[PDB]
């Protein structure tokens, strides 16, 4: 036709019987005029007398006062509890979504984008189609390739430029279909078989995440001819430090193993040319390394130490040149304005060293006691003697020198007490008691992609299965629907 | 019951609560200027006079006095309740938005029951009309018609020409209908729906129409009989109860609307103790003839 | 399930008597008699330090406890004085306003106990006026016994420990290094003063023969008569007379000096010093510039191009200790404003109440009473068995009347286009659900306006603006000019007029050319980056962007730019997840011009107990339908007013400041627009509606107090509450059992045990946001302000996230005028309108998840009286 | 004791209304006296201030042809059917305003009537209609009858006089006269009508005398509309009749018997239970010539045939109602398409209405 009909329906409404039929059901104040069999029984057997019809109940118009009388004092808390009864019922079990899963602490549906088998064409093409900024999200979520090695899936998102969010929807999606997979492929189910695998899993990332950084860093001297490569270099080594910042700030790296590759790469670097931007990646993770609060306890602290004072020591020893293989090797003034730079930053860190600690033990087991550290501190503060004085008690002890008359008010204060780092714990509403800390490895929490409700709601009935999907079963909130007949 | 939705008591009128009281303050402030005076109550000489506040508003105590007396003009007349429904709705939606202290009462009953009967399609003629008007009230009323007629004419001017209104009663006649199906399998008996009947012709009075859908106070007054009825060991037995809280919970007729509704019928049965018919009755003798 | 053990749990209020009559004689001040009554009460006084004396300006009151005669003073050899009036009370007075004798009980049995304890001790000890410091510096807190006489008749003391700098100074610190950065105070009266101006001496000269009788009084007085002391150096003070009136002067500019009354001469051992707290920058993170990742760059391109009776007044009054600031900074910046332009106050509030903490608190921490454990090893357990009947705390059964466990409020929010409820405990996680807000979307299209590293903030703005389009927030279609600009940025140098102006006229050409277009697509804002987090710089990002509206407005009005602020290290620090940047996406969707509708607002779900309303028992109860919350606040100088309004649900929020100043004109105005807001906000509603405003910080004076009485009547019914937050009385919890998060950490191994999951219907409840109400069985004197108490006390609850005996948070409700009969339902539903209100402040930006104790408004009302008060305006 | 025409009224709440009021000389203005209604006189509105001029109708029931009398039936159904029903198909009810003595409806001002298409038509050049634009307005016709069904209220009025048109060629059946709604009758029909819509256009039930007519009357209404349409003359263009409360219409029997043919019992099952059925059988007996008649049209066979077969049919229990009608083999079963716009293609100006001036 040209314009819809007049058909009357409803608007939004929920019938009165929702369990019945979908097409002999009475939408509640809502009778359109229909043609059937009773008023054709009416018409044939009603005419040449008039039809009209008298109300079904007698005595009609006339008040409830002496029908329902003492509907006040002594019938007023069966209606209270009747209607709280139907209150529970409704909120119980008509609007809070039931979690339909026994297996994890999921919603049903939240399935992993599925694994496809594909060939370099397609995925060389999928990966240049997530570089954009203008793409889609659902469409590119319906897939993703499998066979993706870490070092394929790092080295092309800082090759490719990729937007951090879907770097990181990328690298967690990667991380959790590998958890998954490999704790299918498990034949034995031991106490301590079962979890292991995740600190596995974790071990493995954190490792190939300091070779790539490695590489790059070293790919720095073994490239550098070309001032369009560099400029596209600096975006480089600046976009894998966000990255590397933002996974290592998601618990998505094994913290432990990363500083102690740290220190060992600004130990073993011989070549000054690293120098700035190996010592400014550790000025960024400089708040985790020496705020820790032969020992295993504060051993990065002394062990950065001494590494920062032998640093110091063979940059003050000789010029900053170590090929010495090409002619015209150096002129004075830029060496010397290239060390000074490096000559600075290594004496403030070696003051917010000396700042920092207050257990103060600089034991050195190696060298003992070469002297560089009082011609750092009479540079600043102009004698603070504070500082002064914890040197005169350094060089006694770190240098091996061979052989109240009634006031007690009883107070007693309080001290703080460290809280622990678990906000999120679990409520047993059953025997009413708390029972296990919640806590999901973070490659768990992924936005999720891969849903099937693009369709209408109200399908059939309780079609909550395709709804609750996240990464989060929407019980574990008493995620209650909201649905009225409206006015 | 055509179709409550997209009709013109959904738009038009059927205001919110906080719309309803705005529009009460700006009736209050309306009145404020006409008459700071008060009333000259005189019986034994005795003269104290009200403040503006006192009685003699639209609180409650002279709505159920005016059901009475429509329902009594309404039964001397013999005429169906629909008419009688529908009078007193315009009756509600004329004394929202003008005072009763400056228009006789027994004249706008019977022009609202005029009114009512012919849009309704039961027509009463006027010479019957205030004749029995004038036989039931030997007062407040004039022989003339035309005076009832222009107080029509006036009537048809303040309700902006709304004048069809759904009832309750068709959707009591519609849930009574669907509670006949294999999903609850129940009927109440005879009596007790005569009960809700009369809970529903009651529910006129107290200012509820005004808010809610009718199918909110059908099923309001339906709840009210069935749990009355049910209980005159286990708490909810004689599963007529269990059917029927199973009905209001699996379908979405919506909650914190009945309950202001049971709430708003146990304050009117509260408010009907402490009724006479005296100090209101000679508060219009001494309003009109003074 | 609240098996709580409610003995055992220890209070801070210990027991040390038992009163059913206390008697009184008043000696009024007869004929204007020559200082008679200040010379007989230390005429008194030094027969024994043991009797109950006070004074009031010059009248007399004696005191005298259950059973023994009051005291009758040394009279002339022939007695001719009567006393003016005889009588006694008991434990049941009137309440809400305090008769004038039972305050001047507890200021008599508060002198008699830190006299006594001055003379107990080894001469170590003086009253600072609420407090005990020792000259030593062996404490380096104020101890504070507070008196306090219950219902039945439970005479307690109140022990506080305040933390506050006070340090004793000497005769070595009288020179520029400690004397220019540091507020004195004289320490047996507790008025400040500054040390007179030095007479070729060195800033200390010998007694003259008069005033060293003032020594004498001290063997009377707060006994710690150092006459035998063989050295004694003396100073020249002079005091404000301001202080002397409780006008403590103004708070922003501390430490400037003022007209004199007359000098005067004072011992140095007991002359007190309060420090400036400092603000620096900060630290770990290389504020000489090698953080900045281009000195890197830098070096590494070096390296590439090298490839190639005149002390009485002194000795008499006494300042309560809440008349004394607890921090004051040292920068002190200066805003401006105009007699009818109140914007810069307003816009700075604005844009530092709803930020969670990444404006990071920018002063100087708090200064809160820390808890007591126990008191029974040392001396004042001594001195007060030696001089009551007994001392032991009381208990937790004997206090606390009603213990109960706080529901879970729930939320509302959209999940695909659903409008589901939600609990509120599931903040964190409103990335990885796809949620959404119920109430629509507002749009905008943003500026950065940076100045000082350009590399790091092309990077940050796109991101934010693509974190806020891919939640359904509306579209930030961010702002692009003609040239070579990356959109959405203006790195400019030398934040100054002309290049402002410049840029005002850039945008007014933009504004000029899109002419044709819908009123609520072009609302804009100017993010600006903090350099340092302090209030110093974020007042001249304020200036900066009044500048540049002011210069906009005029060359064209109706033209709406706001300002959002944005501190510089979380732009530039690469451990900000993306997982965060969301949260700073609702902070600028609650400043958009819709500006009183938020992300969500409480559900309201259906009752738990239906209880149809019938008739009632007839009393004067109302069972009103409708609440609403006020809270307002005064500094302590006298000038700032803040003030925040919202409904029971949280929904018609207002939040404003007021700088009256030193008139009293502005004040009234202030006070009177308060109620016009709030009877604004009052019709919208259904009738029969009760405003609640809660006074913060204790005390409630006379003036707020007469106005409040004068504008209030027929058209609401107010019930006025006094809130408290920091610890002064302090609950000290001591079992192992009830919480059952202790358990689990305790050793992470006891309770551990599997979901079950068959038994799947649980629900993730995160701690911190578990209150617990109190109501206590007795009414309990206010912190502060010692001329009212209140009825029926109550208290919302948050335990520790921690294993073992440890102090628990706690929010002090205390009510004051109720409207109806039956005070203690009005409490339990003040308290139950407090925890929803409470559960809201972390979907506003308020705060984040610290304190889920402390309402939303009155945790609003206390951020800008934390970080408002410190600048000083000049009106111009 | 008594009372008199003095006593406290609804006087002083005239006062407080009589103060503020608006006229139809202050939202409005004339232009000119259309004579449509005698009983009610139908005039054109001008608003009150591309041109946009002159498009609204006032009707103006001056009910005396004094002092007040009241509203009438036909006035007060009107004013309570037509403010609330609302289409794409009826004419929109602006506002109704009450004067000094009576009551004042503002509806829009429509281009012509289907009467003014059959007077166009009546000069004898004989442009015999298009059958698409026909069929276009037969469709929307019946769509606008279906929304006047389905809502629960008769509708005893369907002449050509009272079927409206525009531009854009909107049909809008603009005059509820004498429509009720027929939920809950609490007084029958026949009680309280005793008489029914014109005489060229009433249903054989109503010609017989039914007293409880169905809602197909308006079908059977809709019918003669068509055949007048497609013969450019009323199909029963009927002769008026003269204790009996009825004058039985005793030629129009004769008439719509001589068109159609006769009815029995198998035709018809319960004629018998009729009052005065025997008066039908006081006429001759007729076959039909309804194929012959609508041969004697234009060349638009097999498909109007069946509509006008099912349409014209006096058994009221299997007479075809609205949304059944608008699906058969006329609007599916196309070679020009059905619109909304009926004037396309055809691009002439019907002239405008007559207005005395």
């Amino acid at each position: 036709g040209s314009g819809r009909y007049l058909l009357t329906p409803p608007d939004d409404l929920h019938p009165y019987v929702p369990s019945s039929k979908p097409q002999e059901q009475v939408y509640p104040d809502f009778k359109p005029w229909e043609h059937t069999a009773a008023e054709d029984q009416i018409l044939a057997n009603f005419v040449a007398k008039g039809f009209y019809h008298t109300p079904m109940v007698n005595f009609e118009s006339i008040s409830a006062r002496s029908s329902v009388h003492e509907s006040l004092v002594t019938q007023s808390n069966i209606l209270s509890q009747q209607f709280d009864k139907i209150i529970k019922i409704r909120e119980d079990h008509i609007n809070k979504i039931p979690s339909n899963s026994t297996t994890t602490l999921h919603g049903p549906g939240f399935q992993l984008p599925n694994r496809i088998t594909l060939t370099d064409h397609r995925k060389e093409t999928w990966l240049h189609e997530l570089s954009s900024s203008h793409t889609s999200l659902v469409k590119i979520g319906k897939f993703i390739p499998h066979g993706l090695k870490r070092r394929q899936v790092i080295e092309q998102c800082y090759l490719k430029f990729i937007p951090l969010k879907r770097a990181i929807w990328l690298i967690k999606c990667c991380y959790f279909i590998e958890w998954k997979s490999n704790h299918k492929k498990k034949r034995s189910n031991a106490a301590g078989a079962d979890d292991a695998i995740s600190m596995h899993l974790l071990k493995d990332w954190t490792d190939t995440f300091v070779y790539i950084l490695e590489k790059l860093i070293f790919d720095m001297t073994n490239h550098y001819n070309d001032s369009q490569q560099l400029r596209t270099w600096k975006r480089q080594i600046s976009y894998f430090l966000k990255l590397l910042g933002n996974c290592y700030s998601l618990r998505l790296i094994n913290k432990e193993i990363f500083h102690h590759w740290l220190v060992e790469f600004i130990n073993k670097m011989e070549n000054f040319e690293f120098l700035p931007l190996s010592l400014h990646i550790l000025m960024i993770f400089w708040n985790d390394i020496c705020q820790i609060d032969q020992k295993e306890p504060f051993f990065l602290v002394t062990k950065i130490t001494d590494m920062l004072l032998h640093k110091y020591y063979i940059v003050s020893s000789s010029k900053s040149m170590i090929n010495d293989e090409n002619y015209i090797i150096n002129d004075i003034k830029k060496n010397n304005k290239i060390k000074l730079n490096i000559l600075k930053i290594l004496s403030s860190l070696i003051l917010k060293i000396f700042q920092e600690q207050s257990l103060e033990v600089f034991i050195f087991p190696t060298s003992n006691w070469e002297i560089y550290k009082p011609l750092l501190f009479e540079i600043v503060s102009n004698a603070d003697t504070n500082q002064n004085s914890d040197m005169k008690k350094k060089l006694e002890l770190i240098s091996y020198r061979n052989e109240s008359f009634s006031l007690n008010l009883g107070i007693g204060i309080v001290e703080i007490a460290h809280e622990n780092e678990q906000k999120w714990l679990i409520y047993d509403k059953k025997d009413h008691k708390y029972v296990c800390t919640f806590s999901m490895e973070p490659y768990h929490f992924i936005s999720n992609y891969n849903t099937k409700y693009t369709d209408d709601m109200a399908t059939g009935s309780n079609d909550t299965t395709a709804f609750n999907d996240s990464c989060v079963n929407l019980s574990l909130f008493d995620a209650r629907f909201e649905r009225k007949n409206p006015h | 019951s055509g179709s409550f939705w997209t009709s013109t008591q959904r738009h038009h009128w059927q205001y919110t609560k906080a719309s309803l009281a705005k529009e009460r303050q700006k009736l209050w402030l309306l009145e404020c200027q006409l008459f700071p005076q008060g009333l000259n109550i005189v019986m034994d000489k005795n003269i104290p006079i009200t403040h503006r506040d006192l009685h003699y508003d639209k609180d409650y105590n002279l709505r159920i006095y005016c059901y009475f007396l429509i329902m009594k003009l309404g039964r001397r007349l013999n005429i169906r309740q629909y008419a009688l429904a529908t009078a007193h709705i315009y009756l509600s939606r004329f004394l929202i938005k003008a005072s009763v202290r400056e228009i006789n009462l027994y004249m706008l009953v019977t022009t609202c029951v005029y009114l009512a009967c012919k849009v309704e399609e039961c027509p009463q003629y006027i010479r019957t009309l205030v004749s029995e008007a004038r036989t039931l009230w030997p007062e407040f009323i004039p022989p003339d018609p035309t005076k009832v007629t222009e107080f029509e004419f006036y009537l048809l001017e303040e309700l902006e020409s709304y004048l069809i209104v759904h009832h309750p009663y068709q959707s009591l006649k519609q849930i009574v209908q669907v509670l006949k199906q294999p999903p609850f399998q129940i009927t109440l008996s005879s009596d007790d729906l005569q009960n809700c009947w009369s809970l529903i012709n009651d529910s006129y009075i107290n200012d509820v129409h005004l808010l809610y859908p009718p199918h909110i106070i059908a099923v309001a007054c339906l709840f009210i009989t069935i749990s009355i009825h049910g209980k005159p060991p286990k708490n909810s037995s004689s599963p007529v109860q269990i059917a029927f809280n199973r009905f209001m919970a699996e379908s979405l007729v919506d909650l914190e609307e009945v309950m202001d509704t049971i709430q708003e019928q146990i304050t009117l049965y509260d408010h009907w103790d402490k009724y006479h018919e005296q100090w209101i009755k000679f508060l219009l003798h001494t309003l009109y003839l003074r | 399930a609240s098996t709580y053990r409610l003995e055992d749990v220890l209070s801070s209020f210990y027991r040390v008597e038992k009163i059913k009559k206390i008697n009184y004689h008043q000696y009024i001040s007869k004929a204007q008699n020559d200082q008679w009554s200040i010379q007989m009460e230390f005429m008194l006084r030094k027969q024994d330090p043991k009797t109950l004396v006070a004074l009031l300006s010059r009248d007399l009151w004696c005191f005298s406890i259950n059973d023994d005669p009051v005291p009758t003073p040394p009279a002339i050899e022939h007695k001719p004085v009567s006393p003016d009036k005889i009588g006694t009370f008991t434990a049941d007075y009137s309440k809400p306003n305090l008769p004038p004798h039972y305050a001047l009980f507890l200021k008599a049995l508060r002198r008699k106990i830190y006299i006594n304890l001055a003379l107990g001790s080894h001469n170590k000890l003086i009253q600072f006026g609420n407090a005990c410091i020792s000259l030593s510096g062996v404490p380096n807190y104020l101890v504070q016994l507070e008196p306090h006489l219950f219902v039945n008749g439970d005479l307690t003391v109140s022990l506080c420990a305040k933390n506050m700098g006070l340090v004793p100074m000497k005769e070595e610190n009288l020179e520029e290094s400690f004397l220019s950065k540091h507020a004195l105070y004289l320490a047996p009266s507790g008025i400040r003063m500054h040390l007179a101006p030095a007479s070729k001496q060195g800033y200390l000269i010998t007694p003259p023969k008069h005033t060293e009788l003032l020594l004498t009084t001290l063997s009377v007085s707060h006994g710690i008569n150092l006459q035998n002391k063989k050295n004694l150096k003396w100073v020249a003070v002079v005091p404000d007379l301001g202080h002397l009136n409780g006008h403590t002067p103004t708070i922003a500019s501390y430490l400037t000096p003022l007209l004199e009354a007359k000098k005067l001469v004072w011992p140095l051992h007991l002359i007190f010093a309060q420090p400036v707290a400092d603000i620096e920058n900060s630290t770990s993170g290389d504020p000489s510039e090698f953080h900045c990742l281009q000195d890197a760059l830098d070096a590494i391109d070096d390296f590439i191009q090298l490839k190639q009776s005149s002390s009485l007044p002194f000795l008499l009054r006494h300042m309560p200790l809440a008349s004394i600031p607890d921090i004051f900074i040292t920068p002190t910046p200066v805003v401006t404003i105009s007699e009818k332009e109140q914007d810069i106050l307003d816009l700075i509030a604005e844009q530092v109440v709803t930020d969670y903490n990444i404006l990071g608190n920018l002063g100087i921490p708090k200064i809160a009473y820390r808890g007591v454990k126990d008191c029974q090893e040392g001396l004042i357990t001594t001195t007060m068995l030696q001089l009551f009947s007994t001392f032991d705390r009381l208990n937790g059964n004997d206090t606390i009347s009603k213990f109960y466990n706080m529901k879970q409020p729930y939320v509302f929010v959209k999940k695909h286009h659903e409008l589901i409820k939600v609990k509120h405990d599931s903040q964190p996680f409103i990335k990885f659900l796809n949620f959404r807000p119920p109430n629509g979307i507002k749009n905008f299209k943003s500026l950065l306006l940076s100045s000082s590293f350009k590399e790091d903030c092309l990077s940050f703005a796109p991101t934010l603006s693509q974190t806020y389009i891919n939640q359904e927030l509306g579209f930030c279609e961010l702002l692009k000019l003609t040239n070579e600009d990356p959109p959405g940025l203006m790195y400019l140098k030398a934040f100054d007029k002309n290049k402002l102006l410049l840029l005002a006229a850039q945008i007014v050409s933009y504004c000029s050319n899109n002419k044709n277009s819908i009123k609520n697509v072009p609302p804009i804002l100017i993010i600006l980056p903090l350099d340092n987090a302090t209030l110093t710089e974020l007042v001249d990002k304020a200036n900066i962007f009044q500048v540049i509206k002011n210069e906009v407005c005029a060359k064209m009005p109706n033209i709406e730019l706001y300002l959002k602020v944005i501190p510089m290290d979380f732009i530039r620090n690469v451990l900000v997840t993306v997982d965060q940047y969301v949260n700073v996406a609702i902070s600028i969707y609650n400043m958009l011009p819709p500006k009183s509708v938020k992300f969500t607002h409480i559900a309201h779900t259906l009752p738990e107990k239906v209880n149809f309303r019938t008739m009632q028992q007839s009393s004067s109860i109302i069972y009103y339908d409708s609440y609403i919350h006020l809270a307002y606040s005064r500094s302590v100088d006298k000038e700032w007013v803040f003030a925040a309004l919202s409904d029971s649900y949280g929904q018609g929020s207002m939040t404003k400041t007021w700088y009256v100043g030193n008139s009293r004109g502005k004040f009234d105005d202030a006070c009177n627009q308060i109620w016009n807001i709030a009877l604004n906000l009052a019709s919208k509603k259904f009738g029969k509606i009760c405003l609640i405003l809660t006074r913060l910080n204790g005390i409630l004076p006379d003036d707020e107090l007469m106005n409040w009485r004068r504008l209030s009547g027929r058209n609401i019914h107010l019930a006025v509450v006094c809130v408290d937050d920091n610890s002064k009385i302090s609950f000290i919890d001591e079992d192992k059992l009830y919480p059952s998060f202790k358990p689990i950490y305790k050793d992470t191994r006891f309770g551990g045990r599997m979901d079950m999951t068959r038994l799947y219907d649980y629900e993730i409840r995160d701690i911190d946001q578990d209150i617990h109400g109190i109501v206590f069985q007795h009414p309990f004197p206010l912190a502060h302000s010692q001329h009212r108490c209140a009825i029926r006390s109550g208290a919302l609850i948050k335990f520790k996230k921690c294993d073992g005996d440890t102090v628990w948070d706690k929010f002090a409700v205390n009510l004051l005028n109720c409207p109806h009969s039956d005070s203690t339902q009005l409490l339990e539903t003040i308290l139950e309108e407090f925890r929803n209100l409470a559960a809201l402040n972390v979907w506003y930006g308020l705060s984040d998840g610290e304190d889920g104790h402390i309402p939303w408004h009155i945790l609003a009302v206390k951020k800008m009286m934390n970080t408002l008060v410190h600048t000083r305006v000049k009106i111009a | 004791l008594m009372a008199n025409n003095d006593v406290f009224t609804i006087g002083p709440y005239r006062a407080r209304k009589d103060r503020m009021r608006v006229s139809v000389l202050e939202k409005y203005e004339v232009i000119g006296y259309i004579a449509a209604g005698t009983y009610g006189k139908v005039y054109k509105a001008k608003r009150q201030i591309k041109p946009l001029t002159v498009f609204y109708a006032i009707k103006k029931f001056k009910t005396e042809k004094l002092h007040y009398t009241g509203i009438s039936q036909s006035a007060c159904r009107e004013m309570a059917l037509c403010r609330e029903l609302h289409n794409k198909h009826l004419t929109t009810l602006v506002e109704i305003f009450l004067e000094r003595k009576c009551v004042h409806m503002v509806y829009e001002y429509a281009e012509h009537d289907l009467l003014q298409i059959i007077h166009f038509h009546s000069h004898p050049e004989k442009r015999m209609i298009p059958p698409r634009m026909v069929r276009s307005i037969m469709w929307q016709l019946l769509d606008g009858v279906s929304y006047l069904h389905q809502n629960w209220v008769l509708h005893r009025d369907l002449k050509p006089a009272n079927i409206m048109v525009t531009i854009d060629g909107c049909v809008k059946i603009g005059d509820l006269g004498l429509a009720r709604k027929f939920h809950n009758m609490l007084q029958t029909l026949y009680t309280g009508d005793k008489v029914v819509v014109t005489i060229w256009y009433r249903a054989p039930e109503l010609l017989l005398g039914a007293r409880h007519y169905t809602p197909a009357v308006d079908l059977w209404s809709v019918g003669c509309i068509f055949a007048e349409l497609i013969g450019l003359q009323p199909i029963f263009k009927g002769e008026e009749a003269k204790k009996k409360t009825v004058p039985f219409q005793v030629n129009q029997l004769q008439r719509i018997l001589e068109v159609l043919g006769t009815p029995d019992q198998k035709i018809w099952p319960y004629l018998e239970k009729y009052p005065e059925y025997d008066q039908i059988t006081k006429f001759p007996k007729y076959r039909d010539n309804l194929a012959t008649w609508y041969h004697s049209a234009g060349g638009r066979d097999k498909h109007a045939l069946s509509l006008l077969y099912h349409l014209l049919n006096y058994d009221p229990i299997k007479r075809i109602d609205a949304f059944n009608a608008l699906e058969h083999k006329y609007f599916t079963e196309s070679d020009i398409p059905v619109s909304e716009n009926v004037f396309e293609g055809l691009t002439y100006k019907y002239p405008a209405r007559r207005i005395h001036t």
